[PDB]
């Protein structure tokens, strides 16, 4: 009965899964807006770095 | 994890000696060498330099030339040939452990020494300092040129030597702590001025401290900081 | 630069010259890939030519380093791409299972699995370009099994005598036509126990792998 | 019936698990970040060419002090290189040459790697002897290793191809928990941040976010329609980007349990072979089977730009902890930073 | 006056080499030994092409090329280095062939290969230089305007050192190498192993006579113009060297165009 150990195992699992909290998309959307943006001068590669800072130039 | 001096004792004006140091407990062929003398009324005085493998070889300019250093790395022996020597060669000699690379901690393991009798101006600004146990204490340094590299490093080494001790590594580049010695020890400064600061004395802090810079050869040790209780 | 910068320069040319004679002398070495149902005779041809084993010996003057991946039961595409470079593929399969079945089967043979096995490897992304040695191992007992139903279960359109000559050209020739590619081929051999002069053959193979390649890049061909 | 009573029973779970997934989804990535201009053009260029590998580079890993680097190759050597003067300074030979994965510890005083010797092989840096040796030898899956990550200096996480993972503890030297769920081979992992939770990616087309300490399958996130090489994870812990074999990245969302972005494109049909994040996560970084690497808005689905200095396949990207520069390591025995 | 017809061919040799060049400059599968004595090859043709192919072409056109003795000498010198050159690295491509074939463990290396190809190349260039340095001085013997040199103490020790000797080591090793694939074709005897025999025949005998039908006639009427007496028409002389200079011209074609791979560069780069 190999078989009905796996069904109840995956039945547990899929139950544990389908009992969590979740929010909306466009919350996600504007906290990786959010993030992105406070970061977004501390970025080396999206504001390239003078010579004179670059470690890997100068 | 052990080195072992031999060779020294009494040489007559004008004749030869031969040193010889053996390795135990570590990769001998991956780690440079070193031959720092010392004598009793001017404290170190680096001798002479010797590479990983067979390369670059230093002498300091009082015994270029007359000195000569040869490795044996399947053996894990080092020897150091000296000729023509006078009453300025007596001193102690003290085999020095060095690996280079990024993050390493040149200077770390010292050998016991043999005894034989026969540019950059590093001060220190006192030669002894009355201090007492459970106390913090500062000894200061003076360099003669700026030792910060453009790189950002500063190459100033702090060692201490106690009463019958071979110097241990305090710190390396004026800021690091070796492995082994508590966070008791600090170090600061810049340009050409920098400061040991022990945060609390011990009984085993006694003993004379030591500067070294390690910037370009010739390498020059200051005068030591005696702290005697 | 620095003392201690020239230093770090100096342990990295050591380094650097360290590799490269390690390259070099790892340049004198013949590797091949060993692959099999799993009972086609896999240890008993190591027996034979002495996660992954690695089998080293010397013949002649020429270093052999067989891999032998059947402990890996897992996905061939994720981790077969790292034998790219492999000189050849040693390929074995068992001519008395042409009847033989196993439980687990469900109405197939050792053929029409092994010949999966074969198409899939001939026909692989990565080797295009590999030459495989297929060893046509228990030729004794494949004979001695074929006085009845000689290759009539395993191949119905077969069409033949009743001779081990016949069986084993008609069961090569499906072997030999899997190879698609120009710059690929297939060396054939049927050996058995009794027959432990198998070592020549891949020292003679792989010779004609390396002249054949040798040519092309010099494009006399 | 059982067996026909627990099926019915997971195929409605499953379909309340969409029912749940639909609600959430609100909007999209794409459409909330049209109101936030675009990055530009980003030209990205190589400054160092790191050079000594004598085969194909399987793995590659960046030290926490941004100028070491790690480099595995199939040569059974692992390198130890300074970004910064290109010098090497370490070079540790393996016992096994199949290496297919290697780590930085985050105190730089461990490495690792592993590959299809089924072992994993834990080496120490900071020795008294100098030399580099062999301090652990972790055995017990049984199969290939993907990918192994530290959590600290006394555990590791390794996924192996038995459908696994595990967390090792160095100095005991056997499993502290077992994961286990997947039905495929396990392809690469990503710690989060916090090093409490990671995800795992899977040969099945499928991802899943383990919990460390519980060992529990905490959720299972799928999409691909192929296997997933490469993961990676966004800085907040929030979010996660995959690679698989379609020529798909996809990113994901922790917290709303749902697929947010796709990245592709009808010019590539390569499959991607590493994934990597920026510092503030603007751009997401991927290596390509076609021989390049591909810089993309990792909030808009625009390709910001292509790095197209190799010759085969690159296999590993890292970037660096302070966003410095970018690595890229791939099947011409060559390592390339680009800033 | 009518000789400059024949600059067409000049506009050929550049053509037949820059291709050559750029299928290892714009593709990087073509990187193996023979493909870099492919690349000196070229590189040698291009040289005599852009080099000494136009004051060949004008001392033909005019009787009198109202130029000075020593720039004459250093163009003769030229001519006869880059001659050298490319015989040389015909020579050099034979023995790469041999030693591929008849030691194949060592042709199919990562360090001796390029070992092998560098001293090869530097020593085929270092014998042109050589062999082409005597004529820079005093035994060119130029009367009036008329810069050919008849010197025969240099004509029979050019001749033979550029061509006889490279000519009977070709032979040898394209016999030798015929001689090993016929004994591996013997022992080892579905339809592609004839082809690719009798196409791997066919390339030695197509090298073989091209070589040959365009040089050695010139070397023939080198030799029997000082030591004989024969009628020795200008026209004749004029005609093998522009045959040499066909040689010259037509072996890119001939080098190139027999591997499938050179072929893709080819058809890409074009
Ligand atoms: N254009 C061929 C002229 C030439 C080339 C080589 C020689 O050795 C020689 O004497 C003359």
């Amino acid at each position: 009965t190999a078989s009905i150990a796996q069904a109840r195992k995956l039945v547990e699992q899929l139950k544990m899964e389908a009992n969590i909290d979740r929010i909306k998309v466009s919350k996600a959307a504007a906290d990786l807006m959010a993030y992105c943006e406070a970061h977004a001068k501390e970025d080396p590669l999206l504001t390239p770095v003078p010579a004179s800072e670059n470690p890997f130039r100068e | 994890v052990q080195l072992v001096e031999s060779g020294g004792g009494l040489v007559q004006p004008g004749g030869s000696r031969k040193l010889s140091c053996s390795a135990s407990g570590f990769a001998f062929s991956s780690f440079g060498m070193h031959w720092v003398r010392q004598a009793p009324e001017k404290g170190l005085e680096w001798v002479a330099y010797i590479s990983s493998g067979s390369g670059t070889i230093y002498y300091a300019d009082t015994v270029k030339g007359r000195f000569t250093i040869s490795r044996d790395d399947p053996k894990n022996t080092l020897f150091l040939q000296m000729t023509s020597l006078r009453s300025e060669d007596t001193a102690m000699y003290y085999c020095v452990r060095s690996i280079y690379y990024y993050g390493s901690s040149p200077f770390d393991f010292w050998g016991q020494g043999t005894t034989l009798t026969v540019d950059i101006v590093m001060t220190q600004a006192t030669s002894s300092v009355p201090v007492t146990p459970g106390e913090s204490v500062s000894i200061s340094c003076r360099s003669s040129k700026s030792l910060l590299h453009s790189n950002g490093n500063t190459y100033l080494y702090w060692f201490l030597q106690r009463p019958g001790q071979s110097p241990q590594l305090l710190i390396y580049r004026m800021s690091n702590l070796a492995s082994g010695v508590p966070d008791r020890f600090s170090g600061s400064g810049s340009g050409t001025a920098f400061t040991l600061t022990i945060s609390r004395l011990e009984a085993e802090d006694v003993g004379v401290y030591y500067c070294m810079q390690h910037l370009e050869y010739p390498l020059t040790f200051g005068a030591g900081t005696k702290l005697e209780l | 630069l620095s003392a201690e910068e020239r230093a770090a320069l100096e342990r990295s040319k050591a380094i650097e010259k360290n590799l490269k004679e390690d390259g070099i002398s790892a340049a004198k070495d013949v590797k091949l890939l060993l692959l099999g149902a799993g009972e086609s005779g896999e240890s008993t041809i190591v027996k034979q030519m002495k996660g992954i084993v690695e089998t080293h010996f010397t013949f002649k003057n020429l270093h052999f380093r067989l891999f032998d991946v059947g402990g890996q039961r897992s996905e061939r595409k994720k981790w077969i791409h790292c034998f790219e470079d492999v000189t050849a593929i040693i390929f074995c399969v068992a001519l008395s299972g042409y009847d033989q079945v196993l439980h687990e089967d469900e109405t197939t043979n050792r053929m029409h699995e092994s010949l999966m096995l074969f198409d899939s490897i001939c026909n692989n992304k990565f080797f295009i370009d590999t030459s495989i040695i297929l060893f046509l191992n228990k030729k004794d007992l494949f004979g001695e099994k074929i006085k009845k139903s000689p290759l009539t279960i395993c191949f119905p359109e077969y069409t033949g005598p009743n001779t081990y000559e016949d069986a084993a050209a008609y069961i090569q020739a499906q072997f030999e036509s899997k190879n698609r590619s120009p710059n690929k081929e297939i060396y054939c051999h049927m050996t058995c126990a009794t027959d432990t002069n198998n070592i020549q053959v891949v020292f003679d193979a792989v010779t004609d792998i390396i002249i054949a390649n040798n040519l092309r890049g010099c494009g006399l061909y | 019936s059982e067996l026909d009573q627990l099926r019915q029973e997971a195929e409605q779970l499953k379909n309340q698990i969409r029912d749940a997934r639909k609600a959430c989804a609100d909007a999209t990535l794409s459409q909330i970040t049209n109101n936030i201009d675009p990055v530009g053009r980003i030209q990205m260029r190589t400054r160092r060419t790191l050079r000594g590998h004598l085969a194909k580079i399987y793995a590659m890993h960046w030290g926490t002090d941004s100028r070491l680097l790690v480099s595995a190759s199939q040569d059974g050597k692992l390198i130890i290189w300074d970004s910064y003067t290109t010098n090497k300074v370490h070079a540790i030979p393996l016992r096994s040459s199949w290496v297919m994965t290697c780590a930085y510890a985050p105190s730089g005083n461990y490495v690792a790697c592993g590959g299809l010797d089924n072992i994993c092989s834990i080496y120490n840096l900071k020795t008294r002897e100098g030399n580099v040796r062999v301090s652990r030898e972790l055995a017990g899956h049984t199969g290939y290793l993907s990918c192994c990550r530290f959590l600290d200096d006394n555990q590791i996480v390794t996924s192996s191809g038995d459908t696994t993972c595990a967390l090792w503890d160095i100095e005991t030297g056997q499993q502290t928990t077992t994961f286990t769920g997947h039905t495929g081979d396990v392809m690469s992992l990503s710690l989060a941040p916090d090093t409490r939770l990671f995800v795992s990616g899977a040969c099945d087309a499928s991802a899943k976010l383990w919990d460390v300490r519980e060992g529990m399958c905490r959720q299972t996130f799928t999409g691909h329609e192929s296997d997933i090489n490469a993961i990676c994870f966004f800085p907040n812990g929030n979010a996660f980007a995959t690679g698989s074999d379609d020529a798909t990245c996809r990113l994901f969302d922790l917290r709303a349990d749902q697929e947010l972005m796709t990245y592709s494109h009808d010019n590539i049909i390569c499959g991607i072979t590493s994934v990597s994040f920026s510092k503030s996560g603007r751009l997401l970084l991927a290596g390509y089977d076609d021989f390049n690497c591909n810089v993309w808005d990792a909030l808009k689905a625009d390709r910001a730009g292509v790095l197209a200095g190799h010759d085969n396949r690159v296999s590993c990207l890292g970037v660096t902890d302070d966003g410095m520069a970018v690595a890229t390591g791939s099947w011409d025995s060559f390592l390339k930073i680009w800033n | 006056y009518y000789a400059t017809l024949l600059t067409l061919l000049i506009a050929v040799i550049v053509f037949g080499n820059v291709l050559v060049c750029m299928a290892v400059s714009r593709e990087k599968a073509l990187q193996t030994t023979t493909n870099y004595l492919i690349v000196s090859l070229a590189v040698a043709d291009l040289l005599v092409a852009t080099l000494v192919m136009p004051w060949v072409v004008y001392l033909e056109v005019v009787g009198e090329w109202k130029f000075s003795r020593i720039h004459c000498d250093i163009f003769v010198t030229l001519d006869v280095m880059m001659c050298t050159a490319s015989i040389l690295n015909l020579c050099a491509i034979s023995i790469d062939r041999y030693t591929a074939v008849a030691m194949p463990m060592l042709y199919n290396t990562r360090y001796s290969s390029k070992r092998r190809v560098t001293v090869m190349i530097s020593i085929v260039w270092v014998l042109s230089f050589t062999i082409s340095c005597p004529l820079l001085f005093g035994l060119n013997n130029a009367d009036q305007n008329e810069c050919i040199i008849a010197n025969p103490a240099f004509v029979v020790y050019s001749s033979i050192v550029s061509f006889y000797v490279p000519f009977i080591v070709t032979l040898l090793v394209y016999i030798k190498i015929y001689i090993v694939l016929r004994r591996r074709r013997k022992r080892v005897n579905r339809k592609l192993s004839q082809q690719k025999e009798k196409k791997a025949t066919q390339m030695l005998a197509i090298v073989l006579g091209v070589f040959i039908i365009c040089w050695l006639p010139f070397f023939i009427t080198h030799i029997l113009n000082i030591h004989c007496d024969c009628n020795i028409p200008p026209v004749l002389y004029s005609a093998f060297t522009w045959l040499g200079y066909v040689n010259s011209a037509v072996n890119p074609i001939i080098y190139t165009t027999f591997n499938i791979e050179f072929r893709k560069a080819f058809l890409k780069i074009l």
